[PDB]
């Protein structure tokens, strides 16, 4: 039951760039593996026994450490290295544990998202329920805020979020606010406003439409 | 090549029992452990337990030892993993692994993806997105109220792959998921083909403003 801590949580780096992940344990371990996972597929074994690299494992990669502090270490990124690395111990003991993973993001300058604002589907109004979507595309940093307003009213419960996976050609996220009220509610008012704060907009964009 | 293919999805009711299945193939099967391993979304990657076809001898992490239980079949090479009353926390993606000559897990199987459900399924219902920040514009489909994963979202049966982008699924209040796919094209048809394969509800649909 070693408690395998991996830090840090998510990183970005830029091709090129030395990138080092560290894993603590709890305890004293005698072994130290590595795992690289991409989204959709199975892991990959990338370190074993501390040190060695698995078949098909290119030379930048190496890994090291002892006692309670190993490390995986890429001494210049590429672009194929972003995925998430999980780290593993093995011991005279039983249970081998693993780490919650660091997940490696590509680093890029900061852009601002492009807003789009969805009023609901007419086939929908009829189901009785209406779902406003709003759009944020392509942009970098991952952190961005959507406040839905209804009537100028800050909107809150009703709303979903979602972030794609950055992208392969460009590295930038995209994601999508949907809120979701019934139709009874949605002709109680009249202005629907999607707030979007960014670091690349000066000031926050609104797109928005009248029922 | 040495091959590890896995049973398909299951959705199994709190409570029952699920037994899913790993094929293996282009090597002497009773030669190498097989290993399972669990992961739910989030919480990383969990062992738990080995054996070793030529003997059935059989490791567990003392965690899932009443949980899992592992069996081989010798004559049809496969290898399988029995999950007793399932609940909640047994929903996870289960990988399953050969252990290699060098000590490492050479070779995997694409996972099984466990969905610990009683309710049956449910068919989404797809709607469009009305077709301008940054030049350019953009319209797509919302794939809403539907149980359980996936569905799978293209665009002109294949054709319009560029500028689309299939948001993942979201949990609803309702329990049920909710994805979007938008398609972003600027100033210079469009038809959206979504595939829930669970409760067989295949909808093309036409995006217009
Ligand atoms: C799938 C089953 C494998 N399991 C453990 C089993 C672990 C082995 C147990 C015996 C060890 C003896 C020795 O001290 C070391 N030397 C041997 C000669 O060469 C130089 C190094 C390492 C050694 C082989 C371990 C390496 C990691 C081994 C494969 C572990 O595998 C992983 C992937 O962690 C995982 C769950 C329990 C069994």
């Amino acid at each position: 039951q070693i408690v395998l801590t991996q830090s840090p949580a998510l990183m970005s780096a830029s091709p090129g760039e030395k990138v080092t992940m560290t894993c603590s344990a709890s305890s004293s371990v005698s072994y130290m593996y590595w795992y690289q996972q991409k989204p959709g597929s199975p892991p990959k074994s990338w370190i074993y026994l501390t040190s060695n690299l698995a078949s098909g494992v290119p030379a930048r990669f190496s890994g090291s450490g002892s006692g309670t502090s190993y490390s995986l270490t890429i001494s210049s990124m590429e672009a194929e290295d972003a995925a998430t690395y999980y780290c593993q111990q093995w011991s005279p003991n039983p249970p081998i544990t693993f780490g919650a993973g660091t997940k490696l993001e590509l680093k890029r300058t900061v852009a601002a998202p492009s807003v789009f604002i969805f009023p609901p589907s007419d086939e929908q109004l009829k189901s009785g329920t209406a779902s406003v979507v709003c759009l944020l595309n392509n942009f970098y940093p991952r952190e961005a805020k959507v406040q839905w307003k209804v009537d100028n009213a800050l909107q809150s419960g009703n709303s979903q979020e979602s972030v794609t996976e950055q992208d392969s050609k460009d590295s930038t996220y995209s994601l999508s606010s949907t809120l979701t009220l019934s139709k009874a509610d949605y002709e109680k008012h009249k202005v629907y406003a999607c707030e979007v704060t960014h670091q690349g907009l000066s000031s926050p964009v609104t797109k928005s439409f009248n029922r | 090549q040495v091959q590890l293919q896995q049973s398909g999805a299951e959705l199994v009711r709190p409570g029952a029992s699920v037994k899913m299945s790993c094929k293996a193939s282009g090597y002497t099967f009773t030669s190498y452990w097989i290993t399972w391993v669990k992961q739910r979304p989030g919480q990383g990657l969990e062992w738990i337990g080995d054996i070793y076809p030529g003997s059935g001898s059989s490791n567990y992490n003392e965690k899932f030892k009443s949980k899992a239980t592992l069996t081989v079949d010798t004559s049809s090479s496969t290898a399988y993993m029995q999950l007793s009353s399932l609940t909640s926390e047994d929903s996870a993606v289960y990988y399953c692994a050969r252990l290699g000559s060098r000590h490492y897990f050479d070779y995997w199987g694409q996972g099984t993806t466990l969905t610990v459900s009683s309710a049956s399924t449910k068919g989404p219902s797809v709607f469009p997105l009305a077709p301008t920040s940054g030049g350019t514009a953009a319209l797509g489909c919302l794939v809403k109220d539907y149980f359980p994963e996936p569905v799978t979202v293209s665009w002109n049966s294949g054709a319009l792959t560029s500028g689309v982008h299939t948001f993942p699924a979201v949990l609803q209040s309702s329990g049920l998921y909710s994805l979007s796919s938008v398609v972003t094209v600027p100033s210079s048809t469009y038809i959206c083909n979504v595939n829930h394969k669970p409760s067989n509800t295949k909808v093309d649909k036409r995006v217009e403003p």
